[PDB]
DNA sequence: ATCGGATGTATATATCTGACACGTGCCTGGAGACTAGGGAGTAATCCCCTTGGCGGTTAAAACGCGGGGGACAGCGCGTACGTGCGTTTAAGCGGTGCTAGAGCTGTCTACGACCAATTGAGCGGCCTCGGCACCGGGATTCTCGA
DNA sequence: TCGAGAATCCCGGTGCCGAGGCCGCTCAATTGGTCGTAGACAGCTCTAGCACCGCTTAAACGCACGTACGCGCTGTCCCCCGCGTTTTAACCGCCAAGGGGATTACTCCCTAGTCTCCAGGCACGTGTCAGATATATACATCCGAT
């Protein structure tokens, strides 16, 4: 019998207890761990794969390219303090010019 | 209680003394508000580690090795309280 | 509608503020101030009625009368007095050899309030003659039990403090119906307290065992004299153990809300599915005391440490309720036009669900 | 004494300061504020003096600190000056905008 | 020569994608790219909450530890936001 | 065509779109393995690894620049200087 | 009243060895505490990461050689390893 | 450029006091002996792939010129600041009482590791079909000098 | 304020290899007990952060002012760049190999664990002097005079 249903959620709960268990973090730990933490990947990740797919349906294309992660983490503010010392293959970078720098006449 | 007094508490000579053993002589009169400004942002984030591990050990006091613990969690290392 | 989604501030008319209580559908709120003092506050009207002086030690119990007329309150000195509502004095005046925890006017008989004395057997005071009738309880008579009323009042119910639940009539007085709470694995479980409703006549039980519990004031008389304990569901906060101390039912009949001491968790359920659907941001640093929704309208507001904390549906109407011909949206479609382009002589006269708990007849506007 | 030029004196209390090994900011005062900010996360709280001791230094090292790397970027200025714009080029260059 | 069996976080981000957006295709590179985020979160979370259980002479790790880590390390109301799921997600397990 | 700053724009914009990378494979590769050979001798190298390091080095790069850019504007100037290099080496807290 | 752990005598000791005519105080204590514990936990979580990576149960000594390699700048880190070295090679030709 | 005068700068002389260094006790860890059992290395292997190399070219680099736009030096200026002094004021020791809280200890009960086997979640192989790359050309928008 | 030329966007129009989904074949995740135990509760002890006040003065307050320089403006001149050219090896796609990285199997030996006793390092007194504290002084420096 499974045990991911038995909170409704998706990530695994078994895999995270058994690697957790065999990560010498501590000797000994409890039975709310696992699902707590599968809860918490559950929640990021959903966070991060709704603007992935936001900005993949920007530009009309079904296949989310990893600058869509890139434009989609960057331009919010709170994984940007986050995600602070963190870069992405092929990433690429935001568009931004400075200010002062921008040419102008009658 | 929350009292817009005692943030200027740290009145001008003391900033002018921090300046000096800084290292710099020629400062203009309007740094004193940003110098509060960044003192109190930057006390805020040490301060709520602070508290969040005196709260999760369930005692109401702060010891200052947690201080050091805090403070470690950030990056800036302090030596000489255990 | 659904639970309560926006944040209201504070209420404080005065600084001090103990035990607040809704009385039908939240009308006015009973503050015992802890002075010896008694003010009663204006509920959706943002006011104040009457300040009583009682006696000089506080109180920390209220509740009013069935017709409205009276202002009981469990009081800290042993004062069981009938403060009037209309002129504010005393009514009735009597001593209890116990104090009162949980005071309660059946709908359906004011004359016999609900006294909840510790250490004895509840007592039923006499409004009409001034008799004490001592309701008959089991096995000990020394335990912290407390006596409460159904959704009519027609039967009472008492709690002890050993696993022991006694049913009996609210004025006839016949113990015919016993209950023992389950006793864990290894170990019994005393009962701290229980809590009705206005519909369904689910109660729910404050134990000792950490763990609250739900029951139906219909599985007792019918079982008969003791059966086994059967919970719907055996709800209970798994991630930081918190007591409990004061919880309430719903104003609509289906949520359950149960409160935190200081760790400011006020949790929510539906008695229909026992998952949690939301929790209450509450500022840490002050103890709470009492919660009671609205009546009627869903809506969560919980005196602490003499302040208030409303958790509210804040509501204006929308600009586009001009005239019913008269709308405000917008839409990006064509335009759909219109496709369709007595004498009588009679003068005009004509000007939860609902209990009798009415008849406050308590306002001053000067 | 005489009006002196200014600067002058500034000199000899850089001399004797850098040097010098103590704490710039009262004590009084310090904690009094580190007592009113806490009441914000926690009311009813209670510090050891050994603790909101450690915290000035700590604070002071951090500011401190500023200063040097603001009178650096001062001279890139070609002025002798601080101003408020080189704290915020700073603290956006040192990495926690 | 002789093959392999390796684990990887693919289905189940797979299947939160469908979950959320039914219409949308994902690429390999995005795959390996989530993989290592959760694997890095997890990590973090695991041994900051384990330094943590040390620190306080306990030797076990219990659920309330967790949430104390994940108020530390997460920043703003996506904290609170977090942490109430967490305690939802227990909560509904318990009882089943 | 002419007027001159009005192309560097252009440029610059339809860089800021695209994302590839910007180092020719071969010369970054026997860089590479030269700064190898200055470690130790005889190292095989996976074509996936080379790559890896490619990517950060831009990653790096282009923050320097940035950086450098902004103190160039602090100077009331536009065209950057190495002066602001090693401004940016020293005040990021990295010499 | 209780018993606790500290590194007291053993510095004091080293240093009698080099400067048998120099005292010091107790905040002298409390900061080479620090500075010499800091420096432990630092370099043992590296050797069990280290050991963690190549899917190996154990952390002998040339995990700790290839720490300490790996994280102390050059030539503080060649003296380093020389003398554990040479204390290693003569615990084992004398147990 | 050169010299005199007020003034903070570092130095030597009593001394005294509380923190530094030393001698005692004994109990809790660590070193001495022994075991078994599970990690590990060491022989062997064989197919994946990384190094090496070759033909074609063109996209990319390399080099020269014309000039205009921006870096750089200077000059006035007037204005914001450092210096100086008389005055008030809250910091800084000083020393007092205690409750509120931290901290240590006996306890005993709900809770996590061991383990056996299952058996379905889950990982690997093969088409495969369409999302997407490649391409050819017309429609669409920007810019600067008459 | 208005053209010529010059770029980019998009509408087809077509061809191709990567994400996908099904089939087959495993291996470790539950379930249920089972067993030992780590921490939770209640009590008692002690000790110090806090409320409290007294008196003293180092320092903050704020005015006065005379000038050092931040800044706006000018002129200057010099070199970065864009446009054009010629020039060439990075890149593409194709070959072939040997070697070594990852896997299998195995015997052997390092170590966790237990038991064992004894010894050394922290709590605790206790004597004593290193440097702060206040006094008088030669000296180097900012300022002012020529």
């Amino acid at each position: 019998k499974t045990r991911s249903s038995r909170a409704g959620l998706q990530f695994p709960v078994g895999r995270v207890h058994r690697l957790l268990r065999k990560g010498n973090y501590a000797e000994r730990v409890g039975a709310g761990a696992p699902v707590y933490l599968a809860a918490v990947l559950e929640y990021l990740t959903a966070e991060i794969l709704e603007l992935a797919g936001n900005a993949a349906r920007d530009n009309k294309k079904t296949r989310i390219i990893p600058r869509h992660l890139q434009l989609a983490v960057r331009n919010d503010e709170e994984l940007n303090k986050l995600l602070g010392r963190v870069t992405i293959a092929q990433g690429g970078v935001l568009p931004n010019i400075q200010s002062v720098l921008l040419p102008k006449k009658t | 209680k929350v009292l817009r007094d005692n943030i200027q508490g740290i009145t001008k000579p003391a900033i002018r003394r921090l300046a000096r053993r800084g290292g710099v002589k020629r400062i203009s009169g309007l740094i004193y508000e940003e110098t509060r400004g960044v003192l109190k942002v930057f006390l805020e984030n040490v301060i709520r580690d602070a508290v969040t591990y005196t709260e999760h050990a369930k005692r109401k006091t702060v010891t200052a090795m947690d201080v050091v613990y805090a403070l470690k969690r950030q990056g800036r290392t302090l030596y000489g309280f255990g | 509608q659904n639970y309560p989604e926006e944040a209201d501030g504070t209420l404080d008319c005065i600084s001090m503020a103990l035990t607040c209580t809704f009385n039908r559908w939240g009308t006015l709120l009973a503050v015992g101030c802890n002075d010896g003092r008694i003010v009663i506050w204006d509920f959706l009207t943002r006011g104040i009625a009457k300040i009583i002086s009682a006696h000089i030690h506080p109180v920390c119990s209220l509740c009013w009368s069935r017709d409205g007329h009276k202002l009981v309150s469990a009081s800290t000195d042993n004062i069981v007095s009938q403060w009037d509502v209309l002129s504010g004095d005393c009514d009735q005046r009597f001593r209890f050899p116990s104090p009162i925890l949980k005071v309660q006017y059946h709908p359906r008989d004011q004359n016999k309030v609900l006294v909840c004395p510790m250490k004895s057997a509840p007592v039923m005071l006499t409004l009409s003659d001034s008799k004490h009738v001592v309701l008959p309880v089991d096995d000990d008579s020394d335990l912290n039990v407390v006596a409460s009323f159904d959704r009519r009042g027609e039967y009472i119910y008492t709690g002890n403090a050993k696993g022991k639940i006694l049913v009996l009539k609210t004025d006839s007085q016949d113990l015919v119906a016993s209950f023992r709470v389950t006793t864990g694995t290894s170990n019994t479980t005393a009962i701290k307290s229980i809590e009705f409703a206005r519909k369904g006549s689910c109660f729910l039980i404050n134990t000792a065992d950490r763990i609250i519990r739900v029951y139906d004031g219909r599985e007792i008389l019918t079982c008969g004299r003791d059966g086994e304990p059967e919970p719907m569901q055996k709800l209970q906060d798994l991630v930081n153990r918190t007591p409990w101390k004061k919880c309430c039912f719903s104003g609509d009949g289906e949520y359950i809300v149960a409160g935190s001491a200081r760790q400011h968790a006020l949790y929510i359920w539906e008695k229909s599915i026992g998952n949690l659907v939301k929790i209450l941001h509450g500022t840490r640093g002050e103890l709470l005391l009492d919660v009671a929704w609205h009546p009627v309208r869903p809506i969560i507001a919980s005196i602490s440490s003499g302040v208030v904390s409303i958790w509210a549906q804040n509501q204006v109407e929308n600009w586009s309720a001009f005239a019913p011909d008269f709308k405000e949206l917008d839409e990006n479609v064509e335009y759909e036009e219109r496709e369709s382009e007595e004498d009588e002589e009679v003068d005009v006269t004509s000007v939860d669900e609902e209990l009798e708990d009415s008849k406050a007849l308590l306002y001053l506007p000067i | 004494p005489h009006r002196y030029r200014p600067g002058t004196v500034a000199l000899r209390e850089i001399r004797r300061y850098q040097k010098s090994t103590e704490l710039l900011i009262r004590k009084l005062p310090f904690q009094r504020l580190v007592r009113e900010i806490a009441q914000d996360f926690k009311t009813d709280l209670r510090f050891q003096s050994s603790a909101v001791l450690a915290l000035q230094e700590a604070s002071e090292a951090y500011l401190v600190a500023l200063f040097e790397d603001t009178n650096l970027c001062a001279i890139h200025a070609k002025r002798v000056t601080i101003l408020p714009k080189d704290i915020q080029l700073a603290r956006r260059i040192r990495g926690e905008r | 020569r002789r093959k392999t069996r390796k684990e990887s976080y693919a289905i189940y981000v797979y299947k939160v994608l469908k979950q959320v957006h039914p219409d949308t295709g994902i690429s390999s590179k995005a795959m390996s790219i989530m993989n290592s985020f959760v694997n890095d979160v997890f990590e973090r979370i695991a041994g900051e909450a384990s330094r943590l259980a040390h620190y306080n002479k306990r030797s076990t790790i219990t659920s309330r530890e967790i949430q104390t880590a994940v108020r530390l390390l997460l920043p703003g109301e996506l904290a609170k936001h977090a942490v109430s799921e967490g305690t939802k997600a227990v909560t509904c397990y318990t009882s089943a």
